[PDB]
């Protein structure tokens, strides 16, 4: 399931790096936090965070 | 031109389409380039994508290899964030593959050049991963 789940934040993380509209970027930014926050992964959160900041 | 973040937004849609290999083919041409002019993120997201298509197309050796490249590049960019996410996803498909001695070895490789880099968080994040090894 952790794998599951860290698939589904790197596909989200993937979506938001060509997303134009900015708020649609935040929202994709923020499902991805969500569930790396919950699995309380730091790699995962990091993994985030990496992309937040492009 | 069909940047990095052109090829990631194709590549989701035909891996969610169904058409996983011409996902993978669409990735390995984008990466092929950003290994050579990309950015680190550029670089990361592009190779945890393509190499998770790899994976669960049943090639996990080609997986590594192109995790293993990656890391290669990413270890000589100055990003210990990049390094962090390269060296846990080629950790993950090391142990996948039955291989933990070198998922270890990956690791500690990318602690210490975090270490070197100073970033704390990426450095918790490493350890963290070093940590969690004793699953399967
Ligand atoms: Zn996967
Ligand atoms: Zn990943």
């Amino acid at each position: 399931s952790e794998h599951e789940l860290h698939d589904r934040v790197d596909k989200l993380l993937a979506e938001a790096m060509n997303i134009e509209d900015p708020e649609e970027r935040r929202r994709v930014l923020e499902e991805a936090r969500k569930i790396a926050e919950e699995l309380n992964d730091k790699s995962l959160i990091l993994a985030v965070k990496l992309v937040e900041k492009k | 031109g069909t940047g990095p973040e052109e090829a990631l937004k194709i590549a989701l849609e035909l891996l969610r389409r169904g058409n996983p290999e011409e996902a993978r083919r669409v990735l390995e041409e984008a990466l092929e380039e950003a290994l050579k002019k990309g950015d680190p993120t550029q670089i990361v997201m592009l190779a945890v994508l393509l190499a998770d298509i790899l994976l669960h197309l049943g090639n996990p050796e080609e997986a590594r290899k192109v995790l293993e490249e990656a890391f290669r590049v990413l270890l000589e960019l100055g990003n210990p964030e990049a390094i962090s996410h390269i060296a846990t996803d080629l950790a993950k498909v090391l142990e996948l593959l039955g291989d933990p001695e070198k998922a270890r070895e990956v690791l500690r490789r990318a602690l210490k050049v975090i270490q070197e880099l100073g970033n704390p968080e990426a450095e918790e994040s490493v350890r963290e991963r070093l940590e969690k090894l004793e699953k399967g």
